[PDB]
């Protein structure tokens, strides 16, 4: 579970990123 | 530093001008200030350089954590690659022991 909620955690740090970009565009 | 404003973007460029170099140990999480200092460290080409899609988030970030409008966030954009340019005094403390 440390590895994979690491990971989880790590990959929607691209996805908060990626919707506050979308909020720009929009 | 912990969080902070954008006076303390100002803080930070004085601090680390100063000579002898007292080193800015940024700790993260905390958010707003030190989270652009600490998203300009973790993305960081060499010294101030970060790269555009990361600059305009951080202009993003200036113009919703900091509410300067864009050009003002360009501003501090400057005054981010004149602190950032010193990453050796920058110590971030990225917790996550």
């Amino acid at each position: 579970m440390s590895m994979r909620l690491e990971e989880v955690n790590e990959r929607e740090h691209s996805m908060k990123a990626s919707l506050q970009t979308v909020d720009i565009r929009l | 530093i912990v969080e902070g404003g954008p006076n303390v973007i100002s803080i930070v460029l004085e601090y680390l001008r100063d000579t002898p170099p007292v080193p800015v140990v940024v700790c993260d999480g905390s958010g707003r200030a030190s989270d652009i200092l600490a998203f300009g460290h973790k993305y960081s080409e060499e010294g101030g350089l970060i790269n555009e899609s990361l600059r305009d988030q951080l202009l993003v970030t200036i113009q919703k954590t900091f509410t300067y409008t864009r050009t003002q966030a360009q501003h501090l954009f400057i005054i981010l690659m004149e602190c950032m340019k010193k990453k050796e005094l920058i110590t971030v403390f990225r917790m996550g022991h």
